[PDB]
RNA sequence: GUUGACCUCGGAUCAGGUAGGAGGACCCGCUGAACUUAAGCAUAUCAAUAAGCGGAGGAAAAGAAACCAACAGGGAUUGCCCUAGUAACGGCGAGUGAAGCGGCAACAGCUCAAAUUUGAAAGCUGGCUUCGGCCCGCGUUGUAAUUUGGAGAGGAUGCUU
RNA sequence: AAAGCUCCUUCGACGAGUCGAGUAGUUUGGGAAUGCUGCUCAAAAUGGGAGGUAAAUUUCUUCUAAAGCUAAAUACCGGCC
């Protein structure tokens, strides 16, 4: 029943909802066990870092299309301009995906640095210590400081394009002819006439001959 | 039998210095499997065909 | 190779050649058990695209079943309840009648896996499977990476549960928008969207 | 590089600048093309199968004239508008090489 | 005529093996209600739930796109937060109700069928064994190596492992 | 003996009573019909599926079905602590 000016309501009770609650009881204690196997896989991967390396990319909708994040793994075309076999990629810590395409050359020169600024800091310990390959680090720069999480260190420096900046007056530019208001205007009347405009461009000339 | 005695003959010769090739030569025989025979056919190199009824 | 013009010869059903080998052999089974052992695949090319192998440890079986609809069992025609299901007669089961040879096949052959099944042939009254099986306890079968994943515990009577070609299929198991409600199980979803989750700090 | 885009929003090929680049085909996109073990195979396979009930039933409708027919007939059997229309070219095909030959 | 094969089907307290029952809180399927709400009641709701039946494990299931999108493009599966009581369904009544994008926890990739080893079935179960192999058998109606679309095969070329 | 990389004229096999269509029942938020199953019909080679309003004509985008394996983050106090 109703009594009184209320919002009419809508409250999703009338299955057994009793049967399934979930409460968190245990937040603080998972949090503890989460921990722990971080601390041992950290461990288990001696000198090595506990991440992979990842690419940067930019979001899909006309919403979040401005801003750009890490993805899954490095193309086939990128690992191929630093010089990287696609074999060993996966042993020295770099994840790949193979379902990804450069349709721009924005895209694919960005990461392309970013895998020679990882290349360059790189240290390859010999698989044999008593046999050095000459691919290897040849071990008198074995010692030096590291870094153990690679998404601090290779992370998204600006995800945002700079929101204000200063230019000399007098180097301000010129408006479109109309005015932006009308340049809007006519870009939208003219797709909603496409059709019809070739149409009648059509009959006409078919009926000139 | 006659490959195992063809084999021992082989290792002899590797042994001693020479390669195989210079004991035993090119052989004849006759075909058979029905995958590598219709190949045999498609490419134009068999003489003569006998197929069970 | 041969096998591939007997996959192009097996798509033409209704020509003069396939025609007459489906009624000959379709007369020759029925007259045999409604299960029985074949000593050797009947279709050689289908058997192998599914995984078939000429060695020890893989064995063919041939089963039929009964081809309709299902007939609701109730004493008589009475139901007891509303109108909206008093339905008896147009009602059709959930899972295929190929689902229902391997079943059957399995409860014969209790020391085996089930690995797949095909079509072979049918009448007014039956349809016709052949089912594929291998020894978990064979010797060559241990010993062979590319299938002693199938001597595990967990693969214990595969077609009891779904985790069979035709068991994916009825489950509804593919991606994108279609199999909204299915994709990861419909029972485990059902229970994730009807869960009401209270936090510490509300 | 198919089209430069106009650099506005709501228009004909409206969207953000960019330098776009051609991409070798992937082997995933053969999946159409003929080759020519499967043409020497399906020749004759046919040869030796022959043909359907419902096709030997359009051919005579096909080289007697009538066409609405035969479209109208072979919809009923394949069961859409575009495999109809593509059945209907291959045996009419088959018709010409046929009384063509000899 | 004799003798010797092949194919299919059988016997044996033949040699060696394997399944059933229990448990079922959680997991994978099948089958399936009514009380109740609608201030009456038949579509609806309770509910794709209770009861009934089959099958597993320490987790199970799912899983490396015949996906999402319409962007300057993302990129196997699972779970939390948000999307959202929203698009939509409904005697359009009572009522019901998802998904893409975004942040995070955790991250890992692969193997078959379809090709002639054809200058050599290169493959495997079992028995006996100084231990090195030997013997029958399976198998050419196809057992190994090679290839899986991200490719690859076939040619050049000269460094590396 | 086996393995990786750079280039190339030419080749480049890819799962069928399956997909798809009609009809009946059930189910879903899925609406000229979201999935599943029964019956009837039944394919193709740049072919095929999808692109949330039925149909014809012309374009475009994106993947590659009808064979298979695989740890972690998730559930549970039934069993032993
Ligand atoms: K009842
Ligand atoms: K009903
Ligand atoms: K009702
Ligand atoms: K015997
Ligand atoms: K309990
Ligand atoms: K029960
Ligand atoms: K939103
Ligand atoms: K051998
Ligand atoms: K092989
Ligand atoms: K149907
Ligand atoms: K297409
Ligand atoms: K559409
Ligand atoms: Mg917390
Ligand atoms: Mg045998
Ligand atoms: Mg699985
Ligand atoms: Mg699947
Ligand atoms: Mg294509
Ligand atoms: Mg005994
Ligand atoms: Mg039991
Ligand atoms: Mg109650
Ligand atoms: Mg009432
Ligand atoms: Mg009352
Ligand atoms: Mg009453
Ligand atoms: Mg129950
Ligand atoms: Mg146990
Ligand atoms: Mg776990
Ligand atoms: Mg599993
Ligand atoms: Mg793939
Ligand atoms: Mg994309
Ligand atoms: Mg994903
Ligand atoms: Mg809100
Ligand atoms: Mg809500
Ligand atoms: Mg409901
Ligand atoms: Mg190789
Ligand atoms: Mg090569
Ligand atoms: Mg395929
Ligand atoms: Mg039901
Ligand atoms: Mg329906």
């Amino acid at each position: 029943a109703i009594k009184h000016n209320q919002q009419i309501p809508n409250n999703h009770f009338r299955k057994h909802w009793q049967r399934r609650v979930r409460c968190h009881f245990d937040q603080p204690g998972k949090k503890v066990t989460r921990r722990l196997a971080r601390r041992a896989k950290a461990a288990a991967l001696a000198p090595r870092p506990v991440d992979k390396l990842r690419p940067i990319v930019r979001c899909p909708t006309v919403k979040y299309n401005r801003r750009t994040r890490l993805g899954r793994g490095f193309t086939l075309e990128e690992l191929k301009a630093a010089g990287i076999p696609r074999l060993l990629a996966p042993t020295i810590g770099i994840a790949v995906d193979h379902r990804r395409k450069n349709l721009s050359e924005e895209s694919l020169a960005a990461n392309v640095q970013r895998l020679k600024d990882y290349k360059a800091r790189l240290i390859l310990f010999p698989r044999k210590s008593n046999k050095p390959k000459k691919a290897d680090t040849p071990k008198d720069q074995q010692t030096a400081e590291t870094t153990t999480s690679l998404r601090t260190s290779f992370g998204v420096e600006q995800p945002l394009a700079p929101g204000f900046t200063e230019i000399s007056k007098s180097e301000i530019p010129a408006g479109i002819e109309g005015g932006a208001y009308r340049a809007l205007r006519k870009a939208r009347s003219d797709a909603r006439l496409v059709g019809v405009r070739e149409k009648r461009a059509k009959e006409k000339a078919e009926a000139e001959a | 039998q006659e490959k195992k005695e063809r084999l021992l003959r082989e290792a002899t010769a590797i042994k001693e210095g020479k390669k195989k090739e210079d004991v035993s030569k090119k052989p004849y025989t006759v075909k058979y499997g029905l995958n590598h025979v219709v190949g045999l056919i498609e490419n134009k190199k068999a003489s003569l065909v006998l197929i069970a009824n | 190779g041969a096998l591939k013009y007997l996959e192009e010869l097996s798509k033409k059903k209704q020509s003069d050649v396939v025609r007459f080998l489906l009624r000959v052999r379709c007369w020759e089974y029925r007259q045999l058990n409604v299960i029985h052992r074949a000593s050797r695949p009947s279709r050689p090319d289908k058997a192998r695209r599914l995984g078939y192998k000429a060695k020890q440890g893989y064995v063919i079986y041939r089963v039929r079943v009964r081809r309709g609809g299902r007939k609701r069992p109730v004493p008589k025609g009475a139901t007891y309840g509303k109108p909206t299901n008093q339905g008896v007669n147009q009602l059709k089961y959930q899972r295929s009648l190929r689902a229902t040879a391997e079943e059957r096949v399995g409860r014969r052959c209790s020391n085996l896996r089930v690995l797949n099944s095909y079509w072979v042939n049918q009448d007014s009254t039956y349809k016709y499977y052949e089912v594929i099986l291998v020894d978990p306890n064979h010797k060559a079968i241990r010993r062979d990476p590319r299938i002693n994943w199938i001597c595990n515990p967990v693969h214990k009577h595969r077609e009891c549960r779904g985790l069979t070609s035709t068991g994916k299929k009825s489950r509804g198991l593919n991606k994108g928008h279609r199999f909204n409600k299915t994709r990861a199980g419909r029972r485990k979803t059902w229970k994730r969207h009807n869960t009401l989750s209270l936090w510490r700090y509300r | 590089a198919p089209v430069e885009r106009t650099g506005l929003i709501r228009g004909l090929n409206k969207g953000h600048k960019t330098t776009r680049r051609v991409l070798k085909e992937r082997p995933s996109r053969r999946k159409g093309a003929q080759s020519k073990r499967t043409q020497f195979v399906r020749s004759l396979i046919r040869e030796v199968a022959g043909l359907a009930p419902y096709e030997r039933r359009v051919i005579e409708l096909l080289r007697n004239g009538k066409d609405k027919r035969a479209r109208k007939f072979s919809k009923k059997k394949l069961g859409t508008f575009g495999r109809a229309k593509r059945k209907c070219e291959e045996l009419q095909r088959i018709i010409a090489e046929s009384r063509r030959a000899h």
